[PDB]
């Protein structure tokens, strides 16, 4: 996270740190007791599927308050049209070997309804970012867990506001843009998986996760979260299954 | 109905035989009897902060 601030100890209770190795992985959102939200990408150049561990109730990375429950990554579901080194269907749905205990330092996120979040959450302008991501571009990642308030943008709007590029992906139906153009604030490559949680109306819910962007606060872009509005059917169904043999299951998408 | 405002509910909206509406909530919630508001029935409902709530 680029010029937020550190998130204060329990104020993003649904933060997950996804560990491969005991390092430093990718971000997460917790969604009840055994289910994990965060980003397809961040399992691509995975080999080791059995000692990926999910940590809730984490917030400063230095030292073990005894909030910190970890947990091992029983499933990881990925969606069959997100396709390895590309940007589309940027999502993952992981399933925890043992549910957590929800403490005053564990909560989950609401996983909103699809109507809600389309008519409803999309229209809401700010929303919080949060990760132990980079804290500046070719910079160290953060010790204590960061949170940042990003507008949204209207995608017209977004690729208008946006100097062009080569290569650079398209931004399509399951992605949205967030954040400023003038390099000072965004979520970084650290922070991928990580939760975009709007408020209303008293609540918190899952509006997006940490998916891609150019470079790190880059002048002219913005950051793209993955539309996590256009996979609440696909992930619902998904948490109504039975578990499968082997860590990695391809879910076909719708 | 739900199209504007969220037909007045608090959390999800469900629309009816042309101007009927219903209001829902998430699970570990209940719907109170104004129709539209959602309050906790769990110790952790989703999407609240304890320590903010608490304070
Ligand atoms: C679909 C994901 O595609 C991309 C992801 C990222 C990185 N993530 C982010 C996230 C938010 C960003 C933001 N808001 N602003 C600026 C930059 C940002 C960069 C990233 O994770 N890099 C590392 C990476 C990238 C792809 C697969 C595995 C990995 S990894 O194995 O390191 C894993 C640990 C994340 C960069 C470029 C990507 O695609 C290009 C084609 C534009
Ligand atoms: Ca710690």
């Amino acid at each position: 996270i680029v010029g937020g601030k550190v998130c204060p100890k329990g104020e993003c209770p649904w933060q997950v740190l996804l560990l491969v190795n005991g390092a430093q992985l990718c971000g997460g959102t917790l969604i009840n007791t055994i289910w994990v939200v965060s980003a397809a990408h961040c399992f691509d150049k995975i080999k080791n599927w059995r000692n990926l561990i999910a940590v809730l109730g984490e917030h400063d990375l230095s030292e073990h308050d005894g909030d910190e429950q970890s947990r091992r990554v029983a499933q990881v579901i990925i969606p069959s049209t997100y396709v390895p080194g590309t940007t589309n269907h940027d999502i993952a749905l992981l399933r925890l070997h043992q549910p957590v205990v929800l403490t005053d330092h564990v909560v989950p996120l609401c996983l909103p309804e699809r109507t809600f979040s389309e008519r409803t959450l999309a229209f809401v302008r700010f929303s919080l970012v949060s990760g132990w991501g980079q804290l500046l571009d070719r910079g160290a990642t953060a010790l204590e867990l960061m949170v940042l308030n990003v507008p949204r943008l209207m995608t017209q709007d977004c690729l208008q506001q946006s100097r062009k590029v080569g290569d650079s992906p398209n931004i399509t139906e399951y992605m949205f843009c967030a954040g400023y153009s003038d390099g000072s604030k965004d979520s970084c490559k650290g922070d991928s998986g990580g939760p975009h949680a709007t408020h209303y109306r008293g609540t918190w819910y899952l509006t997006g996760i940490v998916s891609w962007g150019q470079g790190c606060a880059t002048v002219g872009h913005f950051g793209v979260y993955t539309r996590v509005s256009q996979y609440i059917e696909w992930l619902q169904k998904l948490m109504r299954s039975e578990p499968r043999p082997g860590v990695l299951l391809r879910a076909p998408f719708p | 109905i739900c199209v504007n405002e969220n037909g007045g509910c608090e959390q999800y909206c469900s629309d009816h035989t042309g101007t009927k509406r219903s209001c829902r909530c998430h699970e570990g919630y209940s719907l109170l009897a104004d129709g539209v508001s959602c309050t906790p029935t769990v110790e952790y409902p989703c999407g609240k902060i304890p320590i903010l709530e608490k304070r």
